[PDB]
């Protein structure tokens, strides 16, 4: 049990560095630094669409 | 005589107020195309993909 612990607390450490580490361009994605951002899609002021990930 | 001298003189002066329109014009030609310019970098900026730096 102990060395299924080890490959467990092993992934647990894999999945907070997927997190922290993803990133596009820099900006970071699944950390949940991203918040809310709104995508300018229209040919006029004021069309955007927002997209969140926790 | 007086008059015809006038109107050959009317013509010259005519063309002169077309031609200051013309200049005058001409440089907002240049104008329109700087805004059009500037709200193609207004419109890209306000993506959300686009860091701070950008």
């Amino acid at each position: 049990r102990r060395a299924i612990q080890e490959e467990v607390s092993a992934l647990n450490d894999e999945l907070n560095r997927i997190a922290e580490t993803t990133s596009f361009g820099g900006n970071k994605l699944l950390n949940g630094s991203f918040g809310s951002k709104s995508f300018q899609i229209g040919a006029d002021s004021g069309e955007a669409v927002m997209l969140s990930m926790g | 005589t007086s008059q015809s001298r006038g109107l050959d003189m009317a013509v010259k002066n005519a063309n002169d107020g077309i031609s200051i329109a013309q200049t005058a014009e001409g440089a907002m030609n240049e104008t329109t195309n700087i805004l059009q310019r500037m709200r193609d970098l207004a419109l890209q900026s306000s993506n959300g993909s686009n860091s701070s730096s950008e």
